[PDB]
């Protein structure tokens, strides 16, 4: 009654249920379907499904761990950057913030009624997260390595160099797996990954 | 976010009131600091404008002294350009403590060396000596002005950051504490009224059983 | 005691200030001034200016108004209190109050 | 309950008990045993002991009032020095802060395991406070004297010239009653007072 | 209870009532009587009074709306003139501030211990406000025209040329309709208006 989580019904539910998907009215104000919170939600079946997921995919655990770390880092830095003014930031911190708002805009947001977005299978989610994690690793590595030698790669510089590829990352969602075949999507994402590597190597 | 995550209680109210009071005192201290720095900013800006409008006319005087010297003696630009070995004017570091911080300024000093005492010995040097005096005065005034301008930039940055902290405190911390205190008050009232209902019910039941006899 | 002002300007102004008692041959045998004649390139002017900025021991630099305006983007690109730069009047270019970087810091406060 | 005054039993007890010796959770966390609050505790028996003092010691009351004043001043200036970066430390502020910190870290704490801290006689406390307050007062007198005429004295020269005196004052805490007798300890304190006077006269 | 506008009773009363005359103690401390806030007070009955005002005066409504706008704009500009120093601004803004001040010192105030200022007829108030706002209108138009045309007139020029007119505006409140006839007061005000018109014309 009012969104406060201290009421008896919720308190009883917490001690019984094992999967908890807490929602947030602020995202709902922002029209961010689904308005999951992804800081208080938890699942007690993480290790239960490791054997199943490793029987099939096996490229998921680094993605999950890195994603949780990235979101935690951004959430920790949100208050300090708010207080200072979002100016005194190291290159690694800037990279983390940039990829964080990207992954929010690209993976968290979702609408279940746009035709291409009515359904999204697990292989496609894994592929998208893998592409984003590859972006993060490559960009962080590039800026980190070049931070010490010469011609330090700035966020503005990489953004200028491959702003279009960022739009491609934005428009990955427009697939509609009902119509277009799985192999076509996999090939397109592989080609995109190769293009991303080439764009990075252009300035490397 | 919306309110500090604390379970409401009787002690919580006094804790958050103390936090609000401390925030108010900090606001007051930063506000007075900003006011004092701004007043000094006004004074230094006005002084810089005055000193500059005087620097213009003294420089014009020195330029006309140069023009006079160029007639009486002719031309000696190469003679003085291509023999520079040591300087006759020196600058030392200095700082002045205003409003709890240091304003860097510079100490103008006469170095006791000399490199152009004998130039134009026979052709003529009276106009050269007048030019000498004029440029010495001009150098003094320019060093003064440069010190003023350096301190001016530093003071401007100090004003900028103190107002930065003032606005941060004023436009974040206070309403959060107020909202938390209001939520605490509402929750305490809720618990109190529940207790009241429960006592009232037990009293009514006791009366009901008593009326049977 | 350890800081020496520097001057950049036409032959007349540099001559005047080198009389005024500045300029010194350091251990690497360089002056603390630049001669800007009609036969000078803006690129050379910025190169010498950047060299002076990298030389910490200068402290103060004096430039006349029209040269400060000739190179206005690169002069404004550097912000720092310690290496002060001052615009001064000249003969055919009297000083203009409406053009001064330090006063741009006090925008609208007139 | 919860280290607060919300408890009606606590309010009723405070309304009746003469002397309240409230404890402070923050110093208890700091492990500055004993954890006495020194700001909310009180004793309404000071005036009763005036006759006994005026009969037997005749010097404790001035020293005690001065000690309480210096502690209160340090407590009040704590937040002021906290919220200014501890840079605008006036000379009187530095004198007050150093003296009160020494009194709070050496003269207001004891460990019950050691044999020299299981009991402090009243004359022992009198001597301790007398010596420390004399040091404070004479330092303040010197600073204020020199400030008006010439060459205002700071605490750096005082530390340099009375470094030995300060270590002697801090080691006054470890003059064991078990080993040294009453006469021995009183003579020790008197000699340290004479040495402080010698050093201060040398600098004066 | 202590000025807290959060009582259930006070909130409900605010909901029911239509007019509200906020009262302050700060103004009584500032030596200004009667004490009105001019910003938290409000009226909702103006729509009904339009008929009576149109039937009798036909200027009170525009003049009051102009006065409210000027007062609110001055309250808005108080902060900008605080950050500029109250010594430099555009002439139009300066004249706006000056008329806001004028309205403050000779219209929005009344003395209860002065026998002749214990009752101001409504027609007298209307005439005063119309006179003041016509004076402001002519000054504003003159400055705005001369800003671009020739000889931009500054408020220093206006005030020095017209210092007797400001004196007459300040003294307009000393009319005492109790002893002085209505027609006499109207004739005096109309003559003052004609004098102001001729003075403005001689200025430009």
């Amino acid at each position: 009654p009012g969104g406060d989580f201290s009421d008896p019904v919720t308190s009883a539910t917490l001690g019984i249920v094992q999967v908890f998907w807490g929602l947030d009215k602020k995202l709902a104000q922002r029209k961010h379907f689904p308005s999951v919170n992804w800081l208080i939600s938890y699942s007690k079946y993480m290790r239960a499904l490791d054997e199943y997921y490793d029987k099939h995919f096996t490229e998921f655990v680094p993605l999950r761990t890195k994603a949780k770390e990235i979101l935690q880092e951004e959430e920790d830095l949100a208050e300090i950057v708010q207080l200072v003014g979002k100016a005194s930031l190291a290159e690694t911190d800037k990279i983390t913030l940039e990829v964080a708002k990207l992954i929010k805009d690209d993976f968290l947001q979702q609408n279940g009624y746009t035709p291409y977005d009515r359904f999204c299978p697990f292989y496609k989610t894994v592929g998208m997260l893998s592409n984003m994690i590859s972006f993060y690793d490559m960009a962080r590595r590039a800026v980190e390595t070049t931070a010490q030698s010469d011609n330090k790669i700035t966020w503005s510089i990489i953004r200028e160099h491959m702003g279009e590829i960022l739009y491609k990352l934005s428009s990955m969602k427009f697939k509609d797996p009902v119509k277009d075949g799985e192999a076509k999507i996999k090939a397109d994402y592989a080609q995109l990954l190769e293009d991303m590597q080439n764009a990075f190597r252009s300035l490397e | 976010k919306d309110r500090i995550e604390i379970f409401p209680s009787r002690m919580a109210q006094t804790i958050m009131k103390a936090r609000l009071k401390g925030a108010q005192t900090g606001r007051n201290l930063l506000k007075k600091k900003s006011d004092a720095l701004t007043l000094r900013f006004r004074q230094i800006l006005k002084k810089i404008i005055e000193t500059k409008m005087l620097m213009g006319e003294v420089m014009r005087e020195a330029a006309f002294s140069l023009a006079e010297a160029k007639f009486t003696a002719g031309d000696f630009s190469t003679t003085v350009i291509q023999n520079v070995n040591k300087a006759q004017v020196k600058i030392r570091a200095k700082k002045d403590n205003v409003a709890g911080v240091t304003l860097p300024v510079f100490e103008h000093y006469h170095e006791g060396t000399d490199s152009y005492e004998l130039t134009g010995l026979a052709r003529g040097g009276e106009q050269l000596a007048k030019l000498k005096r004029n440029y010495a005065k001009a150098v003094e005034l320019l060093v003064e002005l440069a010190s003023l301008q350096t301190s001016f930039v530093t003071l401007d940055e100090a004003i900028k950051i103190t107002n930065r902290r003032v606005n941060a405190i004023e436009h974040v911390i206070i309403p959060r504490i107020e909202r938390t205190l209001a939520y605490i008050i509402t929750e305490l009232d809720e618990r109190e009224r529940e207790e009241f209902y429960r006592l009232k019910k037990i009293q009514e039941k006791k009366k009901i059983i008593k009326e049977k006899f | 005691r350890g800081k020496l002002i520097a001057v950049i300007g036409d032959e007349d102004t540099v001559t005047g200030f080198l009389l005024g008692g500045i300029g010194e041959l350091n251990k690497n045998r360089h002056p603390n001034f630049l001669v800007v004649e009609k036969d000078t390139t803006i690129n050379e002017i910025e190169d010498t200016f950047r060299q002076f900025l990298n030389r910490d021991d200068i402290g103060i630099i004096l430039i006349n108004q029209y040269i400060a305006e000739m190179v206005r983007h690169a002069l404004d690109a550097h912000q720092r209190s310690i290496p002060a730069v001052l615009e001064i009047p000249s003969k055919e270019h009297p000083y203009d109050a409406a053009k001064d970087s330090i006063l741009r810091r006090a925008k609208g406060m007139f």
